[PDB]
């Protein structure tokens, strides 16, 4: 499963047009690396190196 | 990297505990945090040296009916297989509560540290034996009516069907339970029998 | 699910008896409510030593010392030129014979499966020294007269041949033949090379 979630702002010119675009993202699950539950797992890529 | 130690110890640590928290579910168990190697390292553990002459090669004197990799071992395919032919159990609720004594190579050089695991593993003596013997004053023991009184109303609270399994059950020796041996049934010198 | 477990229960036999030896059997536990399989006991591993602490050490890692050409195996081939780089030989008939008290492979777990299986043969020593020890009619020896008359005449006899050979051999002090000594001449760490 994903843990992630977002936003965008669109600045635009004299006249309207597309000029600025700001996209921000909120939280992760970001803690389970030094405690992985009983049978749980860890992030993706360390048992593939 | 030392993450490949916890690969051949993701088999071996693993071997203590990370399914453990089984018909009690999901605990905190035993964290993959490589200092916390030593929190495992709890009291009840006696691990003698390698070129041991033998207290370790006594493992080699039952070693036969034991094994699985005979170049020498028991690995996970050998708690998550002997111990279902050998000592206890798992559900995957417990699965590797047991077979965290196995969940990679028990190699000779790890049969050192499963009779080690042994006079270790499970909280033993200090923990089980200890657990009562504390609230204990000297050379005695417990109440009987005052453990009842315990088990239902001292703490998380448990039922009725609790209470009568573990009374029939409960070595109640000259009107009181005889805590040090309820625990350390598991443990003296006498026995060739079970776990191993 | 309380299935994966049991997936892993297999990989016992891919290194140890069973790729020889079904002989030496797995035997079949693990029913999937994981509360049974707690039935499956070895309960009571004891005899006389049977890892004995001067022997079957030995044994094992004369695997290392009788595997040779260092496959992993035990050929026609190393049993001889490794008795060779001792001494005696057998010749390849009585070393064919001899690996054929197995059906062919005797890798380092064949070799252990017919060694620890095979618990019988000749007496124990302290058996042996109540062969003489049981005759005497307090703290003494025997009365070689004694030891001589009876193994001529008394149930299983001897010819004169078989008691000229022991005879020369037995130590005689005192017209008293000092039988514990003798018990240690005939079986203490015994000859090498005859098996494995």
């Amino acid at each position: 499963s994903s843990r992630f979630g977002k936003f965008i702002r669109i600045n635009f010119d004299v006249t309207g047009y597309i000029v600025g675009a700001n996209i921000e993202t909120y939280l992760l699950e970001k803690s389970r690396a030094i405690r992985q539950a009983k049978d749980e797992r860890t992030f993706h890529i360390f048992y593939y190196l | 990297m030392g993450d490949d130690e916890k690969k051949e110890k993701k088999k071996k640590s693993k071997k203590k505990a990370e399914e453990e928290g089984g018909d009690a579910p999901a605990a905190p168990p035993a964290p993959k945090p490589p200092s916390q190697k030593r929190r495992a390292q709890r009291s009840g553990s006696n691990v003698f040296a390698m070129f041991t002459q033998h207290q370790v090669q006594e493992f080699k004197e039952a070693f036969q009916l034991i094994d699985q990799d005979k170049d020498g071992f028991i690995s996970k395919n050998d708690i998550r297989a002997t111990f279902d032919s050998l000592g206890r159990l798992c559900t995957e609720q417990e699965l590797d509560s047991m077979v965290a004594e196995a969940p990679g190579p028990i190699n000779f050089t790890m049969f050192l540290t499963i009779f080690g695991d042994r006079i270790a593993g499970t909280d033993e003596e200090d923990v089980i034996v200890n657990a009562f013997n504390l609230f204990d004053e000297g050379d005695g023991k417990c109440k009987e009516e005052t453990l009842k009184r315990s088990l239902t109303t001292w703490g998380e609270k448990f039922s009725q069907d609790e209470v009568d399994q573990a009374l029939s059950e409960a070595p109640i020796d000259g009107n009181g339970l005889i805590d040090i041996k309820k625990f350390a049934q598991i443990l003296t010198k006498g026995a060739k029998e079970e776990g191993a």
